[PDB]
């Protein structure tokens, strides 16, 4: 309770950090559908094939800008070490190779439909890692098991909302069904932990939690309305779980 | 439909669950005892019970507890299980018939009494004397005690006895030697135990497994097996050497100490080392730290001592430290036991006497001219105790004279006595066989005429004496009568004591007729006595109150330290040098220890529900790094090969390590293969079975059991009953 | 008013299970089940043995998981910290089986959960439980806690060192562990191999 | 590691409760399409009703068949208090009570949108309480948040599953979204418990759940293979955790 | 080879800030982050008062969860034990922060991840680390916790009560916390509040 100095227990992951998660989010979801209308051979494959190619580039900038390690460059070594128990490399590697897949399939050569089979893989990777970032810490008491859960259903909230936004026929029905299952899955979550870790939960967000699961409850109702408050629901969730749960707490 | 919310009966009840005998009240709600508990004034149990006492009621209630009388089918032979009910009359006469024929070509020296428990008194030291045979005898004699009881009748002029006299809460120090307490789970010395550890009494266990005792200890030496009189003369040798004796202790009260210090010279904690394998310095310390704390240090005598052939060394060395720490008889030790008053019922004086031995001539004086045939082993040993063991051999070869005709009153033939193949050559050549129990144990059908006693709780037994600090009398009465066909031990033998001309013997029309007349004797009668369960008189503990009154105790006027004038003459040695190296194990093969198991009692709890519950087998416990050179793990089954080839069937491996690697320790008491009791058969391995030999004490009959060797050989893990199922068959009195 | 626990000394402990048996038998605890059981661990090589007997059975939690999940109410926390079951409300779905985490619950065979009661049947009228009365070595100690005077508080006072099982779920046991005998503490499967 | 007695640390949820587990999951889940369907207006939400009924019903006599204390007749108590704080008390009124709200639906009495909203709530209620009822019990390992993720989800694919292998138009294709989403989340399970956790679910199980993965892919394959293989892949799932996941272990 | 520790004597400290201080001046640890720090808490009321000083920092856990997680493998575990960062491998991104359950762990302003090295630079000149060097009390030991004749070694064997922080992580801290005074253990805050 008094301290002589002090522990080391400051937020490590900041707004910036917690930006990045919400692009992230897009930039995997969105890779998802490229490959998917790519193997389904749809007319759009290529409009969504150079978007995840820009969202999945912003976030690897955004993720070197807000680096306090950016100018003394040795992001270099993500590239030339294996370290499978790291879920921050298994998306370094995700949005690399998802990158130059989505290149080689943009730019129509090398090869075509085997290409969008390995699309599909490494944008599985890039939805799957951050909610294992956060979940592999088990000292971490808000960060449970949910996150794995809570991350890939509210990134393909994120890129089925960007979809419907840009008018593609195929996108509203599948965010309002992703996006009740992503709302009501954010609902049980605090029931889920344990009573001090929970009331942590509710007096740091909550109001914050209760409103965006109020404002993501209006993806069922009319459209521009809809896109729109999925999509700030998915991302306030995000972003709030990131900031919220850097406690180790007793 | 709880049984407390029912209505009941109390009263107040001796524990038959072992021989520690504990004073108890059951709580009966119409024929059934549902708990027991220990009472306040009772001395033994002071309002607590170990485990043991609080499930022994359920063989009352097992529905393969024995029920009727039964008598062999003529012409199947004893051991095949043929059996055909009959009468208590039929039964009981057929025995008196077959009992005067071996009598009338043989005398009544050819039939053996065995037997154990609150009637053996009935069994073993009435009814044999009354019919004239000296071949009466019990397994806690030879197979237990007799090294002690005769170490302390040379030593001291008194036992040590079945309440062993320890003042542990005086205690400041105590070294147990093999002395296991807490899986050994006695009552009052687990309570007393307790005590002195709470008190700040610290305790060193010598034993070569790390045993729950040790759990508790300051110091744990693990000893190589066998050696323990080296590490005994050598404490000897440092108390005298180093000048740490109580001298006025042995000026004042003991004869010959001077033939002592003399023969001890060359034992010196170098020379114990070496053979005993603790480091001289530890046998240093712990001679010094006791010496520093008398009269309040203590080695309090264990009960079992037929470990290996010499044993009467061994104790009698360890009471001469207890000597030369001047504990006997002080606080801090040994209180001094007295019997307690309570007058014989009159009767004509028996046949055959008792000679409670010690000095001057108890081998066989009366035996030899003395009327007409003495107990079969009496030229075995130099002792005077019967031992069960010796007159086996009797029954078949014939040789000093025959033994037709045998008695087991509630004593486990094939588990309590070594080499069982040659105790069932004996039953083979027996012309009558007859066993008292409850159960139907292995050796129980095995009998010409099985008799069905009733059990401590529908039962009236004559009183428990017990000598104490403040000696007290117990008594037992029924809780409820006896179910099916079954009859109190002292109703059988009395009707069989009236069918082979006993009438002045057994006079007394009942139990309750015989326990009037003792009680006239000290001021009461029969209601008072069920009143206060327990009686407590005066009498004395230390040397003070004997010593003011112008006496001393002993045998024969101050104790003899080397310790007995006639053994030097006749038999060789007086001192204890047999420290004698004991043989080894092979290679391959590993010592067999035994023990306790805290919830079971010997074997006759094995079929026991609520305890089998608590430990349905036993587990060979071999160390860690052995098991791993053999290719054993935990979950592992394994089959014990003696150095005579006898397997005991699959047991439990215990890969944990608290044992030396010389050895293997189970618990005693399983692997029975006795179909009838039905949750004990099948279960473990037997000690017993793997006990083909054993190394007879020349000194007190004993049979030294720690002298086999066992060795492993992997087994496939057993298919058995489920124990649960069959615990919960229900018990029906019909 | 009162606070009801149980004070186990472990330095004392030998475990003979009489407790264990006593209970089975004042209970009338069916066959496959127990309310208390012993465990019997060892810890260490050669120089440095210690083995720890350890009585194990409801420690009637001060904030137990296996009341609030309970469907109907049979199970209960009563006033003076007695948890206990209504069997006439339990329906044997097995939530407070799930819920607590010692293993202290079980299927009574007559058709509702069953579980260490404190001896409530003994306690109502005044007197002490049938594990703590029956004990050899004198290691039990019951009483409220509130009471400066009672058995546990002495206890409690007079111990070298406290301890209790899973103390990271947070249901505040009410059978406290004095003088456990590896410096480390309780000992845990995890600590082994 | 040695006893006298022994703790009662044994299956306290057998097969029989595991297929509770799989049943209830259809039960809500079909429930909740009956929901759906009558508020679209569309003309199979009658058929769909008495199906969730039924299913409702099933689910209530296996719950009743297999307690022990069936004959005892106590379950009345479930229904005359009040216990907020127990999954299995939601559960027993949300399927309750969506079996009245169903069974006015099926009568046309007491009005029906209005009803309607009922059944999409109380369908919501049940669909919810399993994996509550397994992740609230933070003493077992296994049983971590996601519990909370897998059972709606995985309730989902087996409603969805049964309404195209009954040739229903719309379905097959939330099916493939709902089974993608379950499988994904059921892959990175494992990864989300403490390494001892993970190492007991693989030694005990696994081989199982390895199979339940791969089974569950066939939902993107042969068209009439796919309900079956997303049924098996759902429904072993479910019971696989609730008989695995029965352990406190240290 | 050998398996580097460290033990704090609670009995003995006093929590006067020396070691802390010490490492600061040592390792020129930058304002506004510690590789050591201070905790004291009273456990209360009058007859009854315990004051627990618990100065804490890198465990050096040896089953380490920051390691495991680091994308660029500059948090390595090493032969003997130690847990240090190499920072020409290190991006700066938190994954060792987030994993790490003692707040051991900073952001150096020069960006990359620091906390304590157990003095990794004197250990190899063959000296005892800076904390250990200047302690007043003679509460803190290291060294090589296979080597009996080591200070840490003796320390143990001689300690009354052994605890570490979160053991129900999965990490074996090599940071040893003695004789703690009150007899619940190591102080929490959930045991306050
Ligand atoms: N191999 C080996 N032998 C030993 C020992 C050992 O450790 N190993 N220990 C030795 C020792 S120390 C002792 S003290 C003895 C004890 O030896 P025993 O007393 O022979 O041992 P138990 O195995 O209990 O056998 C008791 C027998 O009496 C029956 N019985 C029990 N209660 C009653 C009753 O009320 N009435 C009647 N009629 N019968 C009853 C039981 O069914 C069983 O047949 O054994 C000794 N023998
Ligand atoms: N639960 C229970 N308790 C009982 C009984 C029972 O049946 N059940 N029976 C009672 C009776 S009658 C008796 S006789 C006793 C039996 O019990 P004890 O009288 O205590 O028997 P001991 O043979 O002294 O002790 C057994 C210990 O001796 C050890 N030992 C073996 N060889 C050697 C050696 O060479 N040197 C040393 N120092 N130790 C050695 C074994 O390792 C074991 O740890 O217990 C009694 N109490
Ligand atoms: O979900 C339930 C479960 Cl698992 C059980 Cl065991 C019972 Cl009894 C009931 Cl009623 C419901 Cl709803
Ligand atoms: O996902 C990432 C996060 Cl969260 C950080 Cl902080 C960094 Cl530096 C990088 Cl490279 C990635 Cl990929
Ligand atoms: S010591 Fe135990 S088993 Fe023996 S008589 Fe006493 S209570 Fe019964
Ligand atoms: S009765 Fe006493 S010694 Fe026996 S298990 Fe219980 S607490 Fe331990
Ligand atoms: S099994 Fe009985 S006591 Fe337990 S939660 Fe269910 S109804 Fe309640
Ligand atoms: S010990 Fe078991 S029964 Fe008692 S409160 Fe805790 S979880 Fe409930
Ligand atoms: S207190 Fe009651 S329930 Fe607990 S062990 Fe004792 S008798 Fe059994
Ligand atoms: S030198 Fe000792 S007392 Fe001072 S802060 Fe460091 S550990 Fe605490
Ligand atoms: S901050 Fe540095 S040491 Fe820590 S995980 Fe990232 S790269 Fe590894
Ligand atoms: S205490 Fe934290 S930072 Fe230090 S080694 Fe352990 S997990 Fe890593
Ligand atoms: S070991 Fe070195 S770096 Fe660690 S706290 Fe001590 S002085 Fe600081
Ligand atoms: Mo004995």
């Amino acid at each position: 309770a008094e301290f002589y100095g002090l522990p080391n227990a400051q937020e490590f992951w900041h707004w910036t950090n917690a930006l990045h998660f919400v692009l992230v989010g897009l930039a995997g979801g969105v890779a998802l559908l490229a490959a998917l209308l790519h193997l389904k051979g749809d007319a759009e494959a290529r409009r969504y094939t150079l978007y995840a190619l820009m969202l999945i580039a912003l976030d690897l900038f955004i993720l070197w800008a807000e680096s306090p390690a950016r100018f003394r460059f040795t992001h270099i070594w993500l590239f030339l070490s294996f370290h499978p128990t790291s879920p921050i490399w298994w998306g370094a590697w995700g949005l690399g190779l998802g990158f130059l897949t989505g290149g080689l399939l943009y730019l129509g050569k090398g090869s075509q439909r085997a290409l969008a089979w390995a699309l599909l893989v490494f944008s599985l990777v890039a939805l799957s890692y951050p909610g294992l970032a956060l979940a592999v810490n088990l000292n971490r008491p808000l960060w449970n098991g949910l996150m794995a859960g809570l991350f890939p259903l509210t990134a393909l909230v994120l890129a089925l909302g960007l979809a419907a936004l840009l008018k593609s026929p195929w996108a509203l029905f599948p965010l309002r069904v992703l996006a009740g299952a992503s709302l009501l899955l954010a609902l049980l979550y605090p029931l889920t932990l344990p009573p001090e870790a929970r009331g942590h939960l509710l007096e740091e967000a909550g109001f914050w939690y209760g409103l965006f699961l109020l404002l993501g409850l209006g993806t069922f109702w009319q459209e521009r309305l809809a896109p729109w408050a999925g999509l700030l629901a998915a991302a306030g969730l995000r972003a709030l779980l990131v900031l919220a749960g850097q406690w180790q707490g007793l | 439909a709880p049984w407390y919310a029912q209505e009941v009966k109390s009263v107040y009840q001796i524990c038959e669950g072992c021989f520690w005998r504990c004073g108890i009240v059951a709580h009966a709600v119409g024929n059934r005892v549902y708990k027991v508990e220990g009472y306040e004034a009772n001395p033994k149990s002071r309002g607590r019970l170990c485990p043991r006492g609080q499930g022994a009621p359920q063989t009352t209630y097992d529905p393969d507890r024995l029920k009727r009388p039964l008598i062999r089918v003529e012409g199947s032979q004893r051991g095949e299980g043929k059996y055909r009910v009959a009468t208590w009359e039929e039964a009981l006469d057929h025995i008196a018939k077959k009992m005067l024929e071996i009598r009338e070509k043989y005398g009544p020296e050819a039939i053996a009494f065995f037997g154990h428990g609150t009637g053996d008194y009935w069994f073993v030291d009435f009814l044999p004397a009354a019919w004239g045979s000296p071949n009466a005898a019990k397994p806690s004699v030879s197979l237990c005690t007799a090294p002690r009881e005769v170490a302390s009748q040379w030593v001291f002029g008194r036992p040590i006895g079945g309440h062993e006299p320890i003042d542990w809460e005086n205690a400041r120090y105590i070294v147990l030697i093999g002395h296991h307490i807490g899986e050994d789970t006695h009552n009052t010395q687990l309570q007393d135990f307790a005590l002195a550890l709470k008190n700040g009494a610290k305790v060193v266990v010598v034993d070569p497994r790390f045993s729950t005792a040790a759990a508790k200890a300051h110091r744990w030496l693990p000893i190589k097996p066998g050696t323990d009189t080296a590490l005994l003369l050598a404490w000897i040798h440092v108390l005298i050497y180093e000048d740490l004796y109580d001298k006025e202790y042995v000026a004042k009260y003991t004869v010959g100490f001077e033939e002592l210090k003399a023969h001890v010279k060359d034992f010196t904690p170098e020379w114990a080392e070496k053979h005993t394998e603790i480091p001289a310095q530890v046998i240093r310390e712990v001679a010094r730290e006791m010496a520093a704390h008398k009269p309040r240090a203590v080695l309090p005598p264990t009960r079992h001592n037929v470990w290996y052939g010499d044993d009467t060394y061994r104790v009698m060395a360890l009471l001469y430290v207890n000597v030369l720490l001047g504990n006997y008889g002080r606080p801090g030790g040994f209180y001094i036991a007295q019997s307690p008053y309570l007058e014989k019922y009159p009767l004509p004086p028996l046949p055959l006497e008792p000679a409670a031995g010690g000095c001057s001539g108890p081998s066989g004086g009366d035996h030899e001219p003395e009327g007409f045939k003495p107990r079969a082993d009496k030229g075995k040993f130099f002792a005077r105790s019967t031992a069960i063991q010796e007159l086996i051999e009797p029954m078949i070869t014939g040789e000093p004279y025959p033994i037709k005709g045998l008695f087991a009153y509630g004593i486990n033939l094939f588990h309590s006595i070594p080499n069982v193949p040659r105790t069932k050559e004996a039953l083979k050549n027996l012309d009558l066989y007859v066993a008292i129990d409850v159960l139907p144990q292995e050796h129980v059908m095995w009998a010409d005429v099985i008799l069905p006693e009733a059990t401590y709780l529908e039962r009236y037994d004559d009183f428990v004496l017990v000598a104490h600090k403040t000696p007290f009398i117990q008594l037992r009465t029924p809780a409820h009568e006896p179910l099916f066909d079954t009859k109190p031990g002292w109703w059988i033998a009395r009707e069989l004591g009236l069918r082979l001309g006993l009438e002045q013997y057994f006079p007394w029309k009942t139990i309750e007729e015989y326990l009037e007349t003792r009680l006239q004797s000290l001021g009461l009668d029969l209601e008072t006595m069920k009143g206060m369960g327990t009686l407590v008189q005066r009498g004395k503990p230390w040397l003070e109150d004997w010593e003011k009154e112008g006496r001393l105790p002993f045998g024969t006027a101050s104790g003899k330290i080397e310790l007995y004038c006639q053994r030097f003459k006749e038999a060789g040695h007086q001192p204890l040098p047999v420290f004698t190296p004991p043989e080894e194990p092979p290679e391959g093969f590993y010592r067999l220890l035994y023990g306790r198991s805290p919830v079971h009692t010997f074997a006759r709890t094995q079929n026991n529900w609520v305890l089998m519950e608590m430990d349905p087998e036993n587990e060979v416990w071999i160390h860690k790094e052995e098991a791993k050179r053999l290719g054993l793990k935990e979950g592992d089954y394994v089959m014990l090969v003696n150095q005579d080839g006898v397997k005991e069937g699959p047991v439990r491996v215990k890969p944990t390590a608290r044992i030396r690697k010389d050895c293997v320790y189970i618990v005693h008491g399983f692997g029975h293969k006795a179909p009838l009791m039905r949750l004990a058969h099948g279960r473990g391995a037997s000690d017993n079975y793997l006990q083909t030999r054993y190394k007879l004490d020349p000194i007190s009959g004993g049979a030294g059991l720690r002298v086999n060797f066992v060795r492993l050989e992997k087994a496939e893990r057993p298919r058995l009953p489920s124990l649960t199922g069959l615990a919960k068959r229900p018990f029906d009195e019909r | 008013m009162p606070r009801y626990a149980m004070a186990i000394d472990l330095s004392l402990c030998v475990g003979c299970a009489a407790c264990a048996v006593a209970c089975k038998m004042e209970n009338e605890v069916p066959p496959g089940v127990f309310n208390l059981w012993i465990r019997e661990r060892e810890v260490g090589e050669y120089p440095n043995l210690v083995v720890e007997f350890r009585p194990e059975q409801c420690l009637h939690c001060e904030n137990p998981p296996c009341v609030p999940v309970c469907p109907t109410g049979a199970s209960y926390q009563t006033k003076d910290g007695l948890v206990l079951v209504d069997p006439k409300k339990c329906i044997a779905c097995g939530a407070c089986i799930a819920a607590c985490p010692y293993d202290a619950r079980y299927l009574h065979p007559a058709g509702y959960v069953s579980k260490c009661t404190f001896c409530a049947h003994r306690l109502e009228k005044g007197k002490v439980p049938a594990c703590v009365e029956t004990c050899p070595t004198y290691c039990r100690t019951f009483g409220d806690l509130e009471d400066p005077e009672s058995p546990v508080a002495k206890a409690l006072k007079a111990a070298e060192r406290v301890d209790v099982l899973r103390p990271e779920q947070g249901t505040r046991p009410k059978l406290f562990y004095l003088n456990a005998p590896s410096k480390k503490g309780l000992t845990r499967e995890s600590e082994v191999h």
